[PDB]
């Protein structure tokens, strides 16, 4: 549960991403393929080279998607209820392997946004990727 | 752990670059701000009440300098993981009785500030050779509960 | 998250719980300190013998808390602010020790409830007393 | 994993009551409805779309069968569990890479499935002994992992 101030900094520090969301994303991604190995299970069929196009391509759509959180973050479920599906429904993603995305991403803007990324920062932007992560873990239909 | 020679250069290289006096306390720190329950097992710290307070706390980053040099003494010995860490262990295990789960916290928020220090040289190949580092220690921690 | 059907499936088996609420809250905190030593540490003072009254009291405790999160299973954060503040801000309890104690009120549950206590049930159970576990071992003040 | 006398006896007091084709079915069909993620570990073994599916497919109910055999294997070696689940964590952990949790999920969904049987048999002091068991079972299985 995120509290006021949480929502706060998360809205003030995911804002600095702008036009990087893909290109912060796709790090992310793949510091987590290359760090924990085991979730490129859940990519059969994608090129997971380093610079990959379609890396970079995903990594859009992740950031995006947190761009859609921050902007309904008192209301999640409703607003990701098409990624919940996704992810747990289809995918039947580990919920392990949401733990290993969002400490990715935490390193990705721990390392781009230096000024940004305060104690208090961090904590508010790990509650609200864990919220992201279990509402996208959650079957809820 | 098994690193390559690349891997262990690499981590050896940026290692020589960490504040001995500061970065424990910030990895100790931020453990205690981002992990809030962490706090109950530092009671005699004093002054924890906000982050200012935590990071400002002279007795956190005390401490983080021993953290830190744990995780030093892991990096000169990788083959020796357990046997370095069985007295840690006992202690954090059998007398402390902290959570194992915690260890990996505490792991993933010195790889944190180690980017954040950083920035694009922390590239994600060193960051899969500190993860390696920050799994054998946590493991090495929680040896006793094995 | 809990589906629709989750909440519904929680409200009609903690209402069979009934009048027994307070012995079961009583007989899961035993269970929890029997099999799980280390979670009395968080109660350094407690009779915590077999039949204590104290522990009878404060497993009434528990079970009301849980009977008031079921009346407000869609707005648990401020049903339970009071609770979350004393568990997650004065107490600082260890989130395992939450994953503990709902394993053993399932284990409570099923003990005395076995028609009651379908597959069904019992996951719609499990998400419910995770969802509390959330509330309880957050700081949103 | 060392128990007393008492808890030996009154673990093997209960497990001879288990019903040995049932139990492990209903143990492994939980597991796939409380956790649904599991299920992605047996997408050969057809419909699991419904509890009721879950609960009645035969694949379910014949693999449960081995993993309840597993239990009762290590019953006889509480003593040797890293030994004697060494085949089954070199598979679950380097080959099926099924995160270690689960294994726990597993052990507790087994608890409470013997609750469920075996009501006011299944006492405070019993569970505490089962406990200790499948801690030990889920350690064992995630030895590779240590
Ligand atoms: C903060 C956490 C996450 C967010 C915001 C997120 C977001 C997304 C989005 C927006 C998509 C594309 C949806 C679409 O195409 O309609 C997607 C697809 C996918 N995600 Fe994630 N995701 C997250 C965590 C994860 C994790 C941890 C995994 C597995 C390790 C995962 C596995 C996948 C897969 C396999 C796909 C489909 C790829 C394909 O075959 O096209 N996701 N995710
Ligand atoms: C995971 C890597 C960790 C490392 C390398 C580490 C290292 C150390 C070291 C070197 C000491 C001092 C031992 C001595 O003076 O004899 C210590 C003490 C201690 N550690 Fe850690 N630790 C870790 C994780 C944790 C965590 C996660 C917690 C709690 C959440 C924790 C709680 C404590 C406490 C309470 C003490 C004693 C403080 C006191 O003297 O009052 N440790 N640790
Ligand atoms: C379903 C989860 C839980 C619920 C519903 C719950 C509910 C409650 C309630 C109603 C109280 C009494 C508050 C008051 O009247 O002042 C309480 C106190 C307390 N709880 Fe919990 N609790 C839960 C989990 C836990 C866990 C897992 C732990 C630790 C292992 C814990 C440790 C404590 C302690 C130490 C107290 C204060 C006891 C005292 O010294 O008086 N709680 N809880
Ligand atoms: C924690 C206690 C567990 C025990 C005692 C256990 C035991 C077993 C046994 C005896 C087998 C058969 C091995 C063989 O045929 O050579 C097996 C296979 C398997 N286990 Fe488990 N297991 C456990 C946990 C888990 C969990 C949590 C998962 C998660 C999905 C899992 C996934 C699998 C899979 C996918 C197979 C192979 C199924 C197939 O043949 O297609 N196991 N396990």
């Amino acid at each position: 549960v995120l509290s006021p101030a949480d929502k706060t900094n998360v809205k003030a520090a995911w804002g600095k991403v702008g036009a990087h969301a893909g290109e912060y994303g796709a790090e992310a991604l793949e510091r987590m393929f290359l760090s924990f190995p085991t979730t490129k299970t859940y990519f059969p069929h994608f090129d997971l080279s380093h610079g990959s196009a379609q890396v970079k391509g995903h990594g859009k759509k992740v950031a995006d998607a947190l761009t859609n959180a921050v902007a309904h973050v008192d209301d999640m479920p409703n607003a990701l209820s098409a990624l919940s599906d996704l992810h747990a429904h289809k995918l039947r993603v580990d919920p392990v392997n949401f733990k290993l995305l969002s400490h990715c991403l935490l390193v990705t803007l721990a390392a781009h946004l230096p000024a940004e990324f305060t104690p208090a920062v961090h904590a508010s932007l790990d509650k609200f990727l864990a919220s992201v992560s279990t509402v996208l873990t959650s079957k809820y239909r | 752990v098994h690193l390559t020679p690349e891997e262990k250069s690499a981590v050896t290289a940026l290692w020589g670059k960490v504040n001995v006096d500061e970065v424990g306390g910030e990895a100790l720190g931020r453990l205690l701000v981002v992990y809030p329950w962490t706090q109950r097992f530092f009671e005699s710290f004093g002054d924890l009440s906000t982050p200012d307070a935590v990071m400002g706390n002279p007795k956190v980053k005390a401490h983080g300098k021993k953290v830190l040099g744990a995780f030093s003494d892991g990096l000169a010995h990788l083959d020796n993981l357990k046997g370095t860490f069985a007295t840690l262990s006992e202690l954090h295990c059998d007398k402390l009785h902290v959570d194992p789960e915690n260890f990996r916290l505490l792991g993933n928020v010195l790889v944190c500030v180690l980017a954040h220090h950083f920035g694009k040289e922390f590239t994600p190949p060193v960051q899969a050779a500190y993860q390696k580092v920050v799994a054998g220690v946590a493991n090495a921690l929680a040896h006793k509960y094995h």
